[PDB]
């Protein structure tokens, strides 16, 4: 699919993807969900090849579940971030690759912080403040360069964020169809209804 | 579509009197995108350093794959490896993978704890070691770093001149790479002392 | 490996026209020159724009300054930026197809037009406009345009948005950096405003701007 | 198929003085993995105070430099013995590559000499004619092994001066031409270390108000 | 554009004290068939050049074609053409040179790499070579297609700089030359036994060698060499 | 490359240049392609020489297993050694192979296996890309029953004139002589064959 | 890169050049081209320096198990036919190019391999792309009944002619003697023809030239006690 | 560019063009105007490869105005048609053809009818009712096969052509950017300034 | 095709197969492939057929216009017109000609004009893809100044084993002798020549 943001701000992680889902000639869907929960306090969303996003993020969901049922805990999201990027890396030199990107949106809750980790189809892993996949970065990196800090608010983040959707919305030419926003934090994962 | 200049980076490391030292930038990119300024190249096992170049995620992987293999080694050897025996255990591993190889540059630095003996080497991505008395160099600005080096470097410089000419060496050259840059590290090793020193430079 | 990557942009607004680029050239990752001059003085009153082929629009730009200089000798009057535009678009028109490489934004500043930007293509395209941004770097010198522009700029404010939007570029763009360089241009010419080194200017703008606090400084 | 190009190597330094400009470049001709000649000039006096020198595909540098020196002899001719300018011989240059803009000169041009200020000067040309005036500007085969170089040790670029702590720039002081000579001579010794296609021998042509002298020197024949 | 058909391969050469040499074996190849054995690749141009030719044969007697017109063309109008308005090394070089890079410009070369030997006017000698893209250098020392990677080697240990012309003799000179033509022959697949040889001396003028033939050859250490390792008898 | 096997009153001789090449250059100008697969079986190689030296050192190897088992094996038998590899094999292989053998029951026999891996039994053989040029002189040239000094000569002028003609083609000629009598090496300079 | 090998009266002698390049750059200038097979068989490597390298070791390793199953010292031709056959089977893809000598119970020994698996036999030999240059010197000056001295200068002499005339050769000469009857002697760095001047200029900087952001401490010691 | 669209009504004929110009990543303008006026009751809208479609635009209403002065008369929009098709008829077999595609909307004055012609690069000429270019016609003839009649008021032809665009901007992939929409008749060319 | 022309004492002699060859279907099996651009001046022709036609069609023109205005043209002058064309046209002409003629002045002459264009003058040649099967036995069986029966038998036995060798050669061998008495046509059928 096409577009996914990522910012994260003093207490929580805010993961923004775009609703529009084509197939070539037609716009077929216009509220598709591109993510996934892991765990109640980690949030995936993932954007590649069709079919390979949803088949990977649903058997990455599985695994992480599958952990978490057996030890009765939750796995921190740097846990998660790892074990992600190595079945990415895997994958890099198999028969055929997953051409999957992520973002992982997660709140630790024994460090009582937020964390957001950027992981594209090679494995290649990096913990970031703001990410983004495939050409979203290109027009929204330099604004959220001039106004990120790391002490804002999840309300300051989500105007930030606005800005980035506005400006995507002027300068790109496909229409994406609006984004859905997700917010991950110390009480878990809530959907922004109203964007 | 070249693995070895996907997300830009570089490595240097050179001998001194009884010190080595290693330096590496901090940039990881997507080709023209710049991603991160905090990807450090530069990993140690012990006493015994390792930088490494190339594609990102096998950087990532072969610092986990000697962290492991280091892990394993010091529980039945009963003491930490040393910078040779290491060098030759990359260029295995290396080369085990040698018709679908890992697209990285990595370079070995340290002092054997045992003779004193200031230790560097550099591989290209199959396994052939390269042991330099003077400096290795790796990267997407490899060229421009051996120019550097060849004309600053001299034998037998203590910790602090050292840490000097490694620091020109390495920021004139990232300046000269477009893929190269965004701050940058250097490590300053002695026997029993380890100084890590973070770089001011331009940063596009 | 000819040079490539570039960021460029130009605006109109309540005092003219500011015109701000980048410096780098770069052939593959190798970084050529951080000291190309990429704003094309055509005459005192017209400016052009360097992206694409630096020889495609070095040559025919000032080609375009002695059409431009022909022009005012034969009509006795200062030629329009929409006829010298036209000039050099209906040139590279008759070369389509042979592999001329131009993105240029040709800017003036004249009595009946008042402050005129062009933005004119080696395919054949030719663009009036209040905003343009050309280069590898161009998404990002856009976002801070897009957010910031307003018509009622002071000349002051004006620069030092051009200077940042060049700036934000040159800091996430591999292939754009060095240096920036500044124009004003007004009905009576052009005015240079400089040039600045984009190493010094990050750190600064940091500083005093609170702005890119992902890095360490 | 015919492959009208070539890569005869090479290795090409300019540098501008404050009241001189040296151009230098290494005597060894190559293809492929062999030696042609080990001294076969690259640098050449045009007349009117300008030296010249165009690397990459020798047959192409020697025919551009050939008409070059044949448009200093005409402009002669045409204007009353006038003396070409350095910055109109620039341009003249521009047109001369350019007018092969579809089947071009496979070069990378250097000239040096001094501006009619009596100031260094130095400009430099990509192969379809684009050009810039510079200070400083290495060109050829070893172009990035000797312009960080170059960089740091006549810009003193990333240098600062001791106790400040990044906060004072080293001032850009003026070079003599003692001091120059030492740098492109450390540059070609360097890059002949790590440079297959460099080595032989090194020429230097200097440019002054009195003339222009040469200058040789040995380097490594491996 | 097009291929090479009837080739010609390795001319040798370099500069001693008085003059220079040049050699040239007399085969013309068809791929790897050895089809004409007596073909002259070395070309006198008066009593003071010597241009040896390598590559296309078919080209090379144009070549041939256009040098002998040359001299009719000098001779015309001059009656100094015999003595200081004669054909210089110079003069038929940068014509040839002229011709090679105006074909290659037009994306139709002249398939061959070519050698002029003489000595001027002045005594200095004369040596430069000239390709099919009009690329040209000098040196002590010269040699095409695989003579320039066997030939040069031997040659450059006798004459290695400009300073050790002075030092080198004819006897010298064309011993090195003839012991570099029999590794050629030794080594290039594409040579033949029979060579041409000239010699240009600012003394004894022209020498031209016909007929001349590779002698002393090493084979008896191939009776000993059995199997490719482990076979015995 | 140019090498024959030809059969006559007394044995078979096998003949053979001493040319390896790398494109152009020689990469070996003494080389032995006369091949000893068993005592009185040798082989002539042609093409690839990592092929024809793998090929070579296996048959010889079950040749050798086949002695200590059966006893010795009949020139048809190592022939046939020699076709399985060479036909199993025909999409990775480029190998002209010779073969050419002394029985005492049988007498000298000569079997020819081109690149396809057939066999082809013949009085006498030529191959190689030299051999293109002696197909008229051979023909013309080659009588059944000659004694051991008419086929010497034959096969040395053979060979002398594909030499003459084939770039790839050079050095000395090599023969080996398998007779009732034993196994000779003869070898040939260019001073001796090239004034013939 | 150049490497030959010569034999003499009572043994044979290999050599090689010491320089290494990724494409025009040179990697290494001072390179170990000369591999210990066994103690008294010795080869040089030429092409994919990994190669010759890996498969020097694997074979190496092989032949001292083999050595001491059998309770003999290594064969030459064992070498040959164990490295030829595992190049054989990587169908040329495994890049090395080697010079195989030594001395056994059988006598001395002098053997060239490819890369495809082919061998060859010889008194003289030269691989590497400065193999022709040195060729030549071999050609012309090489004769039969050779002494230790006379194959030591000829061998060295077709390395220079590598060093000087081919641009993928350069800096040192080194070789390794093997005499029936005694040690193999391995002389590294042979010859150092290529020595570099003194420079111009020293480029020492001032201390706190290099601007600096932060420092500290690295934790290379295990965790405490107490 | 991408989207033109054109309908001919009982006594006028309506052309809808889209605003946007795209240079591969980004939208440089949002206010293109894709027409040009030949002639006073003839209006001509188009679409292709850059540089072309504004080249063969100007140089055909420079040739028609040519004619107007020459002979003080306005050409009729059949005979416009058929000089504009002459002249992309020459273009297919040259060196290099020009890669436009255009509507030629024009009120013939004599017979006092409105008249649409659809042209594409290769000089395929045909009157029509209603017409587009590219995937414009894919998603709208639907609609103008079900809704169009000879007989509809201008207003009618503006409100179905609304319906037109409310479609392409639901199912197009690429955002268009509206379009600007002018209108021809006895009266001549005017713009619809709110769309 | 196998086509050959032999000088000996009396003058020269031009001889030739009969087969032209569309792939593997003989397209014509009596083809005549010995031609006339003047009196005594004949060629042979090898390649294609429609080039070597149109080439010698032009060149009989050439000299017949020579012969109107300087008199008899020599075999050398000849050879220079086929040159010109073969040379300057080499990129879209696939010819290979053999020039043969016989003056009372310098008797019996034979050039051969490769692919390339470029001349060689010999005292016989040989040439098309039959040839290179009897480049040994040719060069083995040539003597200078032979008889005219000699001269035949020659060229006979040569292209005899040309055509046994050679797909593409076939057919009739046709002969064509030159000499001061005058201009003979020959043939030889397949029973005449394939029992030699
Ligand atoms: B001969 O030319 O066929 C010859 C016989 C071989 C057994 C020594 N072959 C080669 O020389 C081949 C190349 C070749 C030439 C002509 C036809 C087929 C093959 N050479 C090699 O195999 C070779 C060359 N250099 C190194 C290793 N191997
Ligand atoms: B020599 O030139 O053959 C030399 C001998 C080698 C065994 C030490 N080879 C090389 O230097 C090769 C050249 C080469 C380059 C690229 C692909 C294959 C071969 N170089 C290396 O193997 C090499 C290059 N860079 C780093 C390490 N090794
Ligand atoms: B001979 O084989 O070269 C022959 C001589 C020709 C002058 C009669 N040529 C051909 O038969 C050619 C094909 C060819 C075969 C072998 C080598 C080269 C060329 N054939 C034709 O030209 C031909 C065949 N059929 C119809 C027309 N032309
Ligand atoms: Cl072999
Ligand atoms: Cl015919
Ligand atoms: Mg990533
Ligand atoms: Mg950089
Ligand atoms: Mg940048
Ligand atoms: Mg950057
Ligand atoms: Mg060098
Ligand atoms: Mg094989
Ligand atoms: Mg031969």
């Amino acid at each position: 699919m096409d577009i996914i943001l990522g910012i994260r701000v003093q207490d929580s992680v805010i993961l923004a993807s775009s609703k529009a889902v084509t197939r070539g000639i037609s716009v077929l869907k216009d509220s598709d969900d591109k993510t996934r929960q892991l765990s109640p306090h980690t949030l995936m969303s993932f954007a590649g090849e069709a079919g390979d996003t949803v088949q990977f993020a649903e058997y990455i969901q599985a695994n992480i579940q599958l952990y978490s049922i057996r030890e009765d805990y939750e796995l921190s999201p740097q846990a998660v971030s790892s074990f992600v990027r190595q079945e990415l890396a895997k994958s890099i030199r198999s028969r055929r690759p997953y051409q999957v990107n992520v973002l992982i949106g997660g709140y630790d809750k024994k460090k009582n912080k937020p964390e957001l980790y950027q992981i594209d189809y090679l494995g290649t892993k990096v913990e970031l403040p703001y990410g983004a996949h495939g050409y979203s970065g290109f027009y929204t990196f330099s604004l959220l360069d001039h106004h990120y800090r790391p002490d804002m608010t999840t309300e300051e983040g989500l105007d930030l964020l606005k800005l980035c959707v506005q400006e995507l919305e002027k300068r790109m030419p496909m229409d994406f169809k609006g984004v859905i926003v997700k917010i991950v934090d110390k009480d878990g994962i809530r959907q922004v209804d109203d964007f | 579509s070249d693995p070895s200049s996907i997300n830009g980076g570089i490595v240097v490391a050179m001998t001194g009197k009884d010190c080595v030292a290693i330096a590496c930038d901090l940039r990881l990119g997507s080709q023209s995108l710049g991603v991160s300024n905090k990807f450090e190249k530069i990993f140690h096992y012990g006493h015994v350093f390792l930088g490494i170049t190339g594609l990102a995620t096998d950087v990532t992987t072969l610092n986990e794959m000697f962290r492991y293999k280091t892990n394993l080694y010091k529980l039945k050897e009963e003491r930490a490896i040393e910078p040779e025996t290491f060098t030759q255990l990359v260029s295995s591993s290396l080369y085990e993978r040698r018709f679908g190889p890992y697209f990285v540059g990595p370079v070995v630095a340290g002092i054997n704890s045992k003779s004193g003996k200031p230790f560097i080497a550099g591989f290209d991505l199959i396994g052939c070691i390269d042991e330099a008395k003077d400096f290795i160099v790796s990267g997407t600005a490899s060229d421009q770093l051996f120019g550097m080096c060849e004309s600053l470097y001299e034998p037998n410089l203590e910790p602090e001149d050292l840490f000097e000419t490694i620091s020109q060496a390495l920021l004139n050259a990232a300046d000269r790479d477009a893929l190269s840059g965004w701050g940058a590290v250097v490590y300053i090793i002695k026997k029993d002392e380890v100084v890590k020193r973070y770089l001011k430079m331009r940063q596009d | 490996k000819i040079a490539h990557g570039a960021t460029t942009l130009a605006f109109r607004f309540q005092g003219g026209i500011i015109v701000a680029v980048d410096s780098r050239a770069t052939a593959g990752n190798w970084v050529a020159s951080q000291t190309v001059k990429k704003v094309i003085e055509i005459n005192p009153f017209l400016l052009g724009t360097m992206a694409g082929g630096a020889a495609d629009c070095q040559f025919w730009e000032t080609w375009l300054g002695s059409q431009c200089r022909l022009h005012e000798l034969r009509e006795k009057e200062r030629i329009s930026v929409a006829a010298a535009s036209r000039i050099l678009s209906n040139l590279v028109y008759q070369y389509k197809g042979a592999g001329l490489s131009m993105g240029t934004m040709i800017c003036g500043y004249t009595r009946k037009e008042g402050p005129t930007i062009y933005y004119v293509d080696s395919d054949g395209t030719r663009l009036k406009g209040d905003i343009f941004c050309v280069g590898s770097g161009q998404t990002f010198a856009y976002g801070v345009l897009d957010s910031n522009y307003k018509w009622d700029l002071s000349v002051e404010d004006a620069l030092y948005l051009g200077k940042r939007s060049i700036l934000a570029a040159a800091h996430r763009d591999a292939y754009s950096g060095g240096s920036v360089n500044l124009y004003h241009v007004t009905e009576d010419g052009w005015i240079y405003h400089g040039n600045h080194d984009v190493g010094e200017l990050f750190w600064k703008v940091k500083e005093e701007e609170g702005s890119f606090n992902n890095v360490i400084g | 198929q015919f492959n009208p190009y070539g890569d005869n190597g090479g290795t090409i330094l300019g540098i501008a003085g404050e009241d001189f400009a040296v151009l230098a470049g290494d005597t060894r001709n190559i293809t492929d993995y062999s030696i042609n000649s080990r001294y076969e000039p690259k640098v050449f006096d045009c007349g009117d105070n300008i030296v010249m020198s165009a690397n990459g595909f020798a047959a192409d540098g020697d025919a551009l430099v050939k008409r070059f020196k044949n448009s200093v002899k005409w402009y002669h001719f045409d204007h009353n013995d006038k003396k070409l300018s350095i910055n109109s011989a620039a341009r003249n240059i521009q047109h001369l590559l350019y007018g092969k803009r579809f089947f071009p000169y496979y070069v990378h041009t250097i000239i040096a000499g001094l501006d009619e200020d009596g100031k260094g000067a130095v400009y430099s040309f990509d192969p379809v004619g684009s050009y810039e005036r510079e200070q400083c500007r290495a060109g050829g085969a070893a172009a990035s092994l000797i312009m960080p170089f170059l960089d740091n040790q006549v810009n003193f670029k990333n240098q600062y001066e001791p106790g400040t702590n990044g906060k004072v720039k080293k001032p850009l002081k003026y070079l003599s031409v003692e001091e120059v000579i030492k740098l492109v001579r450390d540059s070609f010794t360097s890059a002949t270390e790590r440079h297959i296609q460099v080595g032989d021998g090194l020429e230097i042509l200097i440019v002054t108000k009195d003339g222009v002298r040469k200058e040789f020197y040995e380097l490594k024949r491996d | 554009t097009q291929q090479p058909i009837v080739t010609g391969t390795s001319v040798i050469s370099m500069k001693y004290d008085n003059g220079v040499i040049i050699a040239a074996d007399n085969l013309g190849s068809y791929g790897s068939l050895l089809r004409f054995n007596g073909v002259e690749r070395l070309i006198p141009v008066g009593d003071n050049t010597v241009v040896g030719i390598s590559g296309d044969i078919s080209d090379m007697q144009h070549i041939e074609r256009l040098l002998k017109d040359l001299v009719t063309e000098n001779a015309y109008d001059n009656p100094l053409a015999d003595a200081e308005e004669a054909l210089e090394p110079s003069y038929i070089f940068e014509y040839l040179a002229t011709v090679m890079y105006q074909r290659r410009s037009k994306m139709n070369p002249l398939w061959n790499a070519i050698i002029v030997a003489g000595v001027q006017s002045n005594g200095d000698q004369f040596l430069r070579y000239v390709n099919l893209l009009g690329v040209t250098y000098s040196s002590p020392t010269l040699a095409t297609g695989f003579g320039a990677h066997m030939a040069n080697p031997l040659l450059r240990k006798v004459v290695d700089r400009e300073s050790d012309i002075p030092k080198t003799t004819v006897q010298v000179a064309e011993e090195a030359i003839v012991n570099a033509m029999r590794v050629l022959y030794y080594r290039d697949a594409r040579s033949s036994r029979n060579f041409s040889l000239a010699i240009i001396d600012k003394n004894t003028g022209l020498t031209f060698k016909k007929n001349l033939q590779v002698e002393n050859m090493k084979w008896d250490f191939a009776k000993d060499i059995k199997g490719y390792g482990t076979q015995k008898i | 490359t140019s090498i024959m096997a030809v059969t006559f009153k007394d044995g078979v001789i096998l003949g053979a240049d001493s040319r390896t090449t790398t494109g152009a250059y020689i990469a070996n100008r003494v080389t032995d392609k006369l091949t000893r697969v068993h005592d009185k079986i040798w082989c002539c190689r042609s093409g690839s020489a990592a092929d024809t030296q793998a090929i070579a050192d296996i048959v010889q190897y079950h040749l050798e297993l086949y002695t200590s088992q059966y006893g010795t094996p009949s020139t048809e038998t190592a022939a046939s050694v020699f076709k399985e590899l060479c036909y199993e094999n025909k999409d990775n292989l480029t190998a002209g192979i010779i073969v050419a053998g002394y029985d005492d029951k049988n007498k000298g026999e000569v079997y020819t296996i081109p690149l396809g891996g057939s066999v082809h039994k013949l009085p006498y053989a030529i191959a190689g890309s030299g051999s293109t040029f002696i197909y008229g002189y051979c023909d013309k040239n080659f009588r059944e029953n000659m004694s051991k000094e008419e086929t010497v000569d034959f096969i040395k002028h053979s060979l002398s004139q594909a030499i003459k003609w084939d770039g790839s083609s050079g050095g000395v000629i090599r023969m080996v002589v398998l007779t009732a009598a034993g196994v000779e090496r003869l070898i040939f300079y260019p001073d001796e064959y090239e004034q013939l | 890169t150049t490497i030959v090998g010569v034999k003499f009266n009572n043994g044979v002698v290999i050599a090689a050049d010491t320089r290494s390049t990724q494409g025009p750059i040179v990697a290494d200038k001072n390179c170990a081209k000369l591999h210990r097979i066994s103690p008294k068989i010795w080869c040089a490597g030429a092409g994919t320096a990994a190669d010759t390298e890996a498969v020097t070791q694997l074979i190496g390793s092989n032949i001292e198990l083999h050595s001491l199953y059998t309770s003999r010292e290594p064969r030459v031709v064992s070498a040959l036919q164990m490295l030829k056959q595992h190049l054989f089977k990587y169908q040329g893809h495994i890049g090395a190019y080697l010079i195989v000598a030594g001395v056994d119970p059988t006598g001395s020994h002098l053997f060239s391999i490819h890369a495809h698996g082919s061998t060859d036999v010889g008194y003289y030999l030269s691989l590497g792309s400065g193999s022709l240059a040195a060729m030549a010197v071999l050609e012309s000056h090489w004769k039969q009944d050779l002494t230790k001295e006379e194959a030591i200068k000829l061998a060295s002499d077709a390395i220079q002619a590598g060093i000087w005339n081919d641009l993928g050769s350069g800096s040192n000469v080194d070789v390794c003697v093997m005499e029936i009857g005694k040690d193999a002697e391995y002389l590294r760095n042979y010859l150092t023809p290529n020595v570099r001047e003194e420079k111009q200029k020293s480029y020492k900087f001032p201390r706190g030239t290099t601007a600096v952001l932060k420092e500290s401490i690295v934790n290379i010691c295990d965790i405490q006690e107490e």
